[PDB]
RNA sequence: CGCCUCCUAAAAGGUAACGGAGGCGCCCAAAGGUCCCCUCAGGCGGGACGGAAAUCCGCCGGAGAGCGCAAGGGUAGAAGG
RNA sequence: CGCGGGGUGGAGCAGCCUGGUAGCUCGUCGGGCUCAUAACCCGAAGGUCGUCGGUUCAAAUCCGGCCCCCGCAACCA
RNA sequence: AUGUAA
């Protein structure tokens, strides 16, 4: 699944979730989306089973768009350890997320078709989600 | 955009770069839509805006390589296998200092 | 020459109404057609699958090969009507739907390949010496450099994988990898030990002189390494370890035991004062007792393959190549072929084709 | 375990953790002073050996080069040659 | 993420720390001696230096990350 | 040093 080729450091500090999305908030490029509702760390454990979800409903056609990146290191300790003794080893990786954010689209799927898909990664994802459609304001963005 | 893609009846989607075009144009002179041939598209091929065909007293605002239409493959399951199967070469770290 | 490619074709047929038993079947068709008539036949829907698929198994076999004495018939009879009236257009026509009855024929011949599940992999040719002495470990070597001829010829690669020469000349043992279509399918009637009686250049008083070879053949199956362990499976035991510690081993399930429920394994550890220490440990030792009995499967199944093989030894030939009198005697089946240094070379087309049967 | 650079450090300074990353224990008799002159990296084109890259020519170029070595700041209206 | 030692032709090993040449033994290929083989003699071929990322004009060599490998350590309750 | 097996 997603991660960095390669990046300028290995782990960062860990930083807040304050305040709605900074941008990608409109429809860019699908017909529907699939909104953050709630702020949070998405792994990409939850974006691929989020996207495995979608292409194993539209089964064959349709485009998905993943408009969110894990660029983000994860870390944890090994187990049973003391504090102490240095920063923990990375784990994983995940994006970043707050209220408003577009995080998949789908296109080239019928309406039924596309709530259905990107309701159901919805239940993928470990926050409140929603799905929309694009729109005039979109468009006007 | 005017027409049934090949592409699409081939199993693709046509994927809409633009759903809208940049102009200038007089108030008196206001288009109501511009009309595209996407008919001839396969999967794998594209339009830019060099080949929209602008309605009289209307001026593309525009580099006319700004690519408006393109006709994608579809998702499919059957590759499904080949990407939980793909292993991924870790991270590289940009070398800082000596 | 197209009169001649129509008598191959009744010879292709012939072999195929022979050891596919004709007759046995022409029979045993209508004895499915008069049990599935009776609209009371659906009483037990498992024995009709059995006999309504089994009469289209035999509807693919007699009906095919009446289509082929049938139609190779009217097209005898095609080919003097163009000639005799220089119309070019009956002839474009009655060699069009014999190419066509030339694919129904070579698909059921397809009944010989498709008679061992996967015939199309990579398989390997191993040849060992045995018996003979140092005139087999010849013979061994003449017998590897001849299958290499052959696999040059119908089109597949040669990689050889493991040699062993012998001693004083020749070959012990060698491993070849067959990597083509169809590749396992061929080489498969070759398993055995063949026979070799000529002259010894070996022998002090230069005597008439028998030795053999074997040669098996194996399809690819790949790695198989490991195989994957959920923890649904698994049931892991905790306990307080045994012996010395103190208080804090009084107190405390630091050991740990890991029975695999489905293989009845079990296995344990208390080396460190952590219960996670030990059960990572616990884990590695179970990964390798599985590792232990997934492989004395395997070489449950080599020893199988040792105990059916056997044995490189005279009473065991399945062909008889006498070059002191030219003859290469297939005691199988079998055919008398008295080119034997063109054999040698590598036509085993005319022993493949006639033992897959 | 002392010293230097950046971040953590919340737009002055300062600010901890067995927090995140690197370096120093030298070097230069010129790699110093002062006068005088010069301007890079890179890209495109052309060109014997000759190449992705030797030197040459042309055009494009505010600095992304260089400044002995880490990093930062600074810098061609030089501190660089 | 315990400390420290390694991974180099087919096998076993040098060469690193002082950066620009990869060398030794066996094996292997060709030719000889022999009726034939071994031994012996002449001649030859052969290496991403475990990888990924770059430092330097230049890395087997210097510096990190990962992968296996050998040794030590894992104590007081 | 060695040379099996009619
Ligand atoms: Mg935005
Ligand atoms: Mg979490
Ligand atoms: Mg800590
Ligand atoms: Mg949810
Ligand atoms: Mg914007
Ligand atoms: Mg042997
Ligand atoms: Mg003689
Ligand atoms: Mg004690
Ligand atoms: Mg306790
Ligand atoms: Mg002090
Ligand atoms: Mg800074
Ligand atoms: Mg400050
Ligand atoms: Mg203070
Ligand atoms: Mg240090
Ligand atoms: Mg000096
Ligand atoms: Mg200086
Ligand atoms: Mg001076
Ligand atoms: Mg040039
Ligand atoms: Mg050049
Ligand atoms: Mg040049
Ligand atoms: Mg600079
Ligand atoms: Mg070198
Ligand atoms: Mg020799
Ligand atoms: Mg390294
Ligand atoms: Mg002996």
């Amino acid at each position: 699944m997603l991660m960095p080729r390669r990046m300028k450091y290995r782990k960062q500090q860990r930083g807040r979730l304050k305040g709605a999305t900074k941008g990608g908030d409109y429809v860019a490029f699908g017909d529907y989306g699939l909104v953050a509702l709630e702020p949070a760390w998405i792994t990409a454990q939850q974006i691929e089973a989020a996207r495995v979800a979608m292409v194993r409903h539209f089964r064959r056609g349709g485009k998905i768009f993943i408009r969110i990146f894990p660029d983000k290191p994860y870390t944890k300790k090994p187990l049973e350890v003391r504090m102490g003794k240095g920063k923990g080893n990375v784990e994983g990786y995940v994006a970043v997320v707050k209220p408003g954010r577009v995080m998949f689209e789908v296109a080239g799927v019928t309406e039924e078709q596309a709530m259905e898909a990107l309701r159901i990664a919805g239940h993928k994802l470990p926050i409140k989600t929603k799905i929309v459609r694009r729109d005039a304001y979109d468009e006007a963005q | 955009f005017v027409g049934t893609p090949a592409g699409v009846r081939a199993g693709g989607v046509l994927q809409e770069i633009h759903r809208d075009i940049l102009v200038k144009v007089s108030p008196r002179n206001i288009p109501e839509f511009i009309e595209v041939d996407v008919s001839g598209l396969e999967i794998g091929d594209s339009l830019h805006a060099s080949d929209l065909k602008l309605p009289p007293g209307v001026e593309l605002a525009v580099s006319p390589e700004e690519t408006i239409a393109a006709v994608v493959p579809p998702e499919d399951v059957e590759k499904l296998a080949e990407e939980a199967a793909a292993e991924v070469a870790e991270p590289e770290v940009i070398k800082k200092g000596k | 020459p197209v009169n001649n490619r129509i008598q191959d074709l009744t010879e292709r047929s012939d072999v195929l109404r022979g050891y596919l038993d004709y007759d046995a079947k022409k029979e045993r068709l209508e004895e499915v057609n008069a049990e599935l008539e009776q609209p009371d036949v659906w009483n037990e829907p498992e024995r009709a699958q059995a006999l309504g698929k089994e009469r289209s198994s035999l509807e693919a076999v007699v009906d095919t090969l009446d289509q082929m004495k049938q139609g190779l018939e009217d097209v005898s009879g095609l080919l003097e009507l163009a000639v005799e009236a220089d119309d070019e257009e009956t002839f474009n026509e009655a060699v069009a739907e014999l190419d066509a009855l030339e694919e129904k024929l070579a698909q059921l011949e397809f009944r010989r390949m498709f008679s061992g599940e996967y015939d199309s992999a990579d398989c390997y040719l191993d040849i060992q010496a045995g018996s003979g002495g140092t005139e087999a470990q010849d013979w061994a070597s003449m017998l590897e450099r001849m299958y290499l001829r052959w696999a040059e010829s119908r089109g597949f690669k040669t990689e050889i994988i493991e040699e062993s020469e012998g001693e004083v000349a020749g070959i012990k043992s060698v491993t070849i990898k067959i990597s083509g279509d169809y590749a396992y399918g061929w080489l498969r009637t070759e398993t055995g030990v063949h026979r070799l009686v000529r002259k010894s250049p070996f022998d002090s008083g230069g005597r008439r002189h028998t030795s053999f070879s074997s040669a098996f053949v194996y399809p690819e199956v790949d790695d198989d390494i490991d195989i994957e362990i959920n923890p649904a499976d698994l049931r892991i035991d905790v306990y307080r370890t045994s012996g010395a510690g103190g208080q804090h081993v009084n107190r405390t399930e630091s050991a740990v035991r890991i029975t695999h429920i489905p293989t009845g394994i079990v296995t344990q550890c208390q080396n460190d004062r952590s219960q996670h220490k030990n059960k990572d440990q616990a884990m590695k030792q179970m990964k390798a007792k599985l590792y232990e009995v997934e492989m004395q499967k395997k070489n449950a199944e080599k020893q199988a393959m040792e105990d059916n093989k056997s044995d490189i030894g005279w009473g065991s030939q399945i062909r008889s190549y006498v070059l002191d009198d030219s003859r290469i005697k297939d005691l199988r089946t079998g055919v008398e072929t008295r080119n034997t240094q063109a054999v040698l070379d590598g036509s085993l087309d005319q022993f493949i084709e006639a033992s897959l049967k």
